[PDB]
């Protein structure tokens, strides 16, 4: 009845797991108790050590080609893979083992999707995104650092209801959540259109909610649901609270210059 | 075998491996040896992940650092951002405005509450609570237990407990146990009656739903949770009480924050603190006072929450260092002093020129060196038994003046208690909480449940896994109370006409000295956090983090001295050496964050 989810953790900060449990519609409680069977998840699971590891074999056998593999974080290729050790073995071995019989694979967040902060220059561990390691399975990327809670649960809900991965863009992201740039529906857009910008923090323009483009806002080049769905049950989003988007859902955003350096070619947008 | 810090380490007994350690943040391996009677006589803490944030930061703009280091951890989300902006501000001689100070304090205290409460219910509780036992509880008796434990909590009727029990039952009867699969249920290490188990499980579910509300405070001030935005020089959430709706912060947003704070205060007072007091009492009655480790001797915190900004003498969680269990003498701790905080790598997977010394973090070095000792069982990529005589962790070994210290809420509460005894009036509330808690645990809760009264002192009760768990709950309550006052002060300051949120005088790097160094400290949820930065020609020259779980989860130093995790596990009986119930209960009492510990 309830589809198993094996939720693996590589090199990560656990922010994607945290975002997940903030979901209001649906409640994470209802997802765990009534929608999925969350059978492996280091953050919440009762079993440890040998007892935890033994669950993976059991679910993979009983639900072969009928469980979802969810991945938070990524595998390092340097240090012989032992900059991320699980059961005395490299994480990449667990990832490959669990991936082989999964119905579908979810790359949660920017780390799993693209590399994340650990893959920013000079990438000491050679952290590598999931889709560059697992090349023979269907993968949905749900980028963002972390993704919006309702986007994460929205993906799960679609997959459970329809037993399909939703339509993806060229980069493997769900169009139902990543089709718009932040700048498209950002409530500060009328200020941008009128050339009304913040130039220094807490200037008169900032107190009037003027556009954050000149303070480095990467909304014009960033695809996410932040300006519409917003964060923590539609409470706010980075721009509403006064900081420009830093581009956190985009591939390699950490190495696209200072967060406070403005985009060039304002005519473009 | 050898003796250190009063502990007699012996690795001749039966070896037990726990990998992965679950219900923590990140990746840890733990190994112990047990004697002929299943008592732990050796313990080995291995951080099993590394990302290299310190290396990644080199050459970047100090103003961008907070966002990188924030991603050290999404559990203690924002505490690294706070340490970073403080460190940059310290380096550049930047004083933030009063409203920025108060908003940061409110965000910090919100994190404390959220992190503490989620930890206890969703990570820690299954070490104390048997979920399968809850299925056998009488709903009526559970209702009666609830009324005794916390009279003011409105969700107490038998029908409500029956409803929760049935959903649990149906869930279990489905055959898909999810997070409860292969648990250690029915172990004699569990001592709670069914009614207490059902009460606790019910609160586990309540807290899962409620935790998402508390973080909306972060969302208002910082745009999002996890990973709210910070700013060198202040906060980005500009204020316009009155075109009010166009500014990030107006009166309606502040009223919303206050509503969330009031809810937090209710939860801590009615659900969290009473549950911990009740569970603690029952495990105390069972005689389970193990896990004290270094808390019995050596504790440290930098000190935090000055009621007057930039004046550490007014810290509401006053810090310092205690040695040798002498609570009559608190040594001052200076994060700038090269002879105080130092990190060794003798038993860590890093290299120094000379590994017989510890480096202060302004002189810190992070060069990986993954190599396993000669007595390892298994191979480089398939470890069966780690060799703790050599390098065995991605965690560095921080020490204070060479001493191994425990950090965290318990450390802060012991320090606060010591400070209060010495005449520090800023520590009176934590002292009151501790004395109240001792009386509840020793007398009031036993009387109410028909158990014999005990006479444990705070000095006996606090250095224990129970005590460590208690201090976390009390700290959560205190942080909720403090941010309630911070809110009033913020609103009052704005109404007096001060709307300033950022000092931008030194935002442009053309205004900076060509070199500088700074340090930022934070009383993070898990203990003492510091970021040390060196700036050169507008760029990061060095950036070193020493994080709370780096202290607590430390492997051994050059002298072979053990860290808090390893000491806490020592001399603990296991009911069944193949079920890590006691290892997990004690490790989890530190709230390990392994991504933090290694960064
Ligand atoms: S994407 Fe961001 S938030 Fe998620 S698990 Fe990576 S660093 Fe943390
Ligand atoms: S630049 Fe940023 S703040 Fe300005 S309208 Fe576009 S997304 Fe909004
Ligand atoms: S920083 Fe990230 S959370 Fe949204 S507003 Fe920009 S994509
Ligand atoms: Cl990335
Ligand atoms: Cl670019
Ligand atoms: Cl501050
Ligand atoms: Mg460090």
């Amino acid at each position: 009845p309830r589809t198993p989810v094996l939720w693996l953790h590589g090199l990560e900060c656990t922010g994607c797991s945290e975002s997940f449990i903030r979901s209001a519609h649906p409640l994470a409680k209802d997802v765990v108790l009534s929608m999925i069977s969350l059978d492996y998840d280091d953050t919440l699971m009762a079993a440890a050590g040998h007892q935890a590891e033994a669950i993976l074999e059991e679910i993979m056998t009983k639900y072969k080609g009928n469980y979802i593999l969810a991945v938070e974080g990524n595998p390092p290729l340097n240090q012989d893979g032992m900059s991320c050790i699980i059961g005395g073995r490299p994480f990449i071995e667990q990832l490959k083992y669990v991936a082989k019989d999964a119905k579908a694979i979810i790359s949660w967040g920017s780390c799993a999707s693209w590399g994340g902060v650990q893959a920013a220059k000079p990438n000491p561990t050679q952290a590598t995104p999931v889709h560059k390691v697992i090349t023979d399975k269907p993968i949905i990327k749900v980028p963002g650092c972390p993704p919006i809670a309702e986007v994460m649960t929205g993906v799960i809900t679609y997959m459970l209801t329809f037993d399909r991965i939703p339509e993806l863009d060229r980069q493997g992201r769900p169009k139902m959540f990543y089709s718009q740039r932040i700048h498209d529906k950002c409530y500060r857009r009328p200020h941008f259109d009128a050339g009304q910008f913040v130039e220094e923090w807490d200037d008169e323009s900032a107190r009037k909610g003027f556009c954050l483009y000149k303070m480095g806002c990467k909304g014009p080049t960033t695809y996410n649901a932040c300006s519409t769905t917003r964060w923590n049950e539609g409470t706010s989003f980075p721009i509403q609270s006064g900081h420009g988007c830093i581009g956190c859902s985009e591939d390699g955003f950490w190495d696209k210059g200072s967060f406070y350096d403005r985009l060039t070619g304002i005519s473009q947008f | 075998a050898y003796a250190t810090q009063g502990f007699n380490l012996d690795d001749r007994g039966r070896r037990i491996v726990v990998d992965p350690v679950t219900r923590i943040e990140g990746h840890m391996r733990c190994e112990v040896n047990v004697d002929a009677n299943n008592v732990i006589r050796n313990a080995v803490s291995t951080g099993t992940m590394w990302r290299g944030l310190e290396v990644i930061l080199k050459g970047r703009d100090p103003r961008d650092a907070w966002a990188f280091v924030e991603r050290i951890c999404g559990v203690c989300t924002g505490c690294h951002a706070l340490a970073s902006v403080r460190a940059v501000e310290n380096a550049l001689d930047i004083r933030i405005p009063k409203n920025a100070h108060l908003i940061r304090e409110i965000m910090a205290k919100t994190l404390q509450v959220h992190d503490h409460a989620v930890h206890f219910y969703h990570l820690h509780a299954l070490d104390w609570v048997d979920v399968m036992s809850a299925l056998k509880a009488d709903p009526k008796r559970t209702s009666e237990l609830q009324q005794l434990v916390s009279p003011a909590h409105p969700l107490s009727s038998a029908g409500y407990f029956r409803d929760i029990q049935n959903r649990l039952k149906r869930f279990v009867e489905s055959g898909q146990l999810g997070p409860f699969m292969n648990g250690y249920w029915g172990s004699k290490a569990y001592v709670l009656p069914p009614e207490a188990n059902l009460m606790a499980v019910t609160h586990y579910l309540e807290a899962l739903d409620l935790q998402k509300e508390w973080v909306k405070i972060h969302t208002i001030f910082g745009g999002k949770n996890p990973h709210p935005n910070y700013l060198v020089g202040g906060v980005p959430c500009a204020i316009n009480l009155d075109g009010a709706a166009s500014a990030p912060v107006n009166m309606e947003r502040l009223s919303f924050v206050k509503a969330r704070i009031d809810e937090i205060i209710e939860f801590n007072k009615n659900v969290y603190v009473p549950d911990v007091l009740a569970i603690g009492t029952l495990y105390k009655q069972a005689g389970w006072l193990y896990g004290g480790g270094l808390a019995a001797t050596n504790v440290l915190d930098y000190g935090e929450y000055p009621n007057v900004a930039y004046n550490k003498s007014t810290d509401q969680l006053p810090g310092g260092a205690i040695l040798n269990g002498n609570w009559d003498e608190v040594f001052p701790v200076d994060p700038r002093d090269s002879q105080q905080v130092q990190e060794f790598v003798s038993h860590s997977w890093y290299k120094y020129a000379d590994e017989s010394v510890g480096l202060h973090p302004w002189d810190g070095v992070t060069e990986p060196n993954y190599v396993l000792g000669a007595n390892t069982k298994g191979t480089r990529t398939r470890i069966e038994q780690i060799d703790e005589s050599a390098k065995y962790s991605w965690i560095k070994s921080p020490r204070w003046r060479g001493h191994a210290m425990e950090v965290g809420p318990l450390s802060r509460y012991i320090l606060a208690y010591a400070h209060a005894r010495s005449g520090n009036k800023y520590a009176e509330r934590p002292k009151e909480q501790l004395e109240y808690s001792a009386q509840m645990i020793n007398s009031a809760i036993p009387k109410a449940l028909g158990l014999p009264e005990t006479q444990y002192t705070l000095k006996q009760l606090l250095p224990s896994t129970i005590g460590r768990t208690l201090a976390r709950a009390l700290e959560s309550q205190y942080c909720g109370e403090m941010m309630h006052s911070d809110w009033h002060d913020l609103v009052a300051n704005i109404r007096a006409g001060d709307t300033a949120t950022a000092n931008v005088d030194k935002w442009d790097p053309a205004t900076w000295p060509l070199q500088a160094k700074g340090v930022g400290t934070v009383a993070a949820p898990r203990g003492a956090l510091g970021h040390w930065i060196r700036i050169k020609d507008g760029r990061i020259e060095n950036y070193q983090c020493v994080v709370p779980t780096t202290w607590n989860g430390s492997p051994r130093d050059y002298k072979g001295q053990i860290g808090a995790f390893e000491a806490s596990l020592m001399n603990t009986p296991m009911v069944n050496p193949e079920q890590p119930v006691e290892i997990l209960r004690t490790l989890h009492s530190f709230d390990p964050c392994l991504a933090c510990s290694t960064h």
